[PDB]
């Protein structure tokens, strides 16, 4: 009940899980050298080539 | 067929203008060549062609 970090290591594998679905996630919003992470702002203002 | 030097880039996959929307159309996956040239010695008139 006390010490906090008594559980740590399950807290870390519930932490680690989280932050690589939000780091998976988050890597939406990236563009990898493209004008724009969108698709539809792709394909609206370039012509299909 | 026959068409204005500014619509030459139009005969190319992709493109858009008067003869790309509404005449002629490649698809996005054409596979061949286009071949143009100037025809003004033979198509032109002085009255108008």
């Amino acid at each position: 009940f006390s010490t906090p970090s008594a559980l740590g290591k399950l807290q870390d594998v519930v932490n680690h899980n989280a932050q690589a679905l939000n780091t998976l996630v988050k890597q939406l919003s990236s563009k990898f050298g493209a004008i724009s992470s969108v698709l539809n702002d792709i394909l609206s203002r370039l012509d299909p080539p | 067929f026959v068409i204005k030097g500014n619509e030459v880039s139009q005969i190319a996959p992709g493109q858009t203008g008067n003869i790309a929307d509404y005449n002629y159309k490649l698809p996005d996956d054409f596979t061949g060549c286009v071949i143009a040239w100037n025809s003004n010695k033979l198509d032109s008139k002085h009255s108008g062609n």
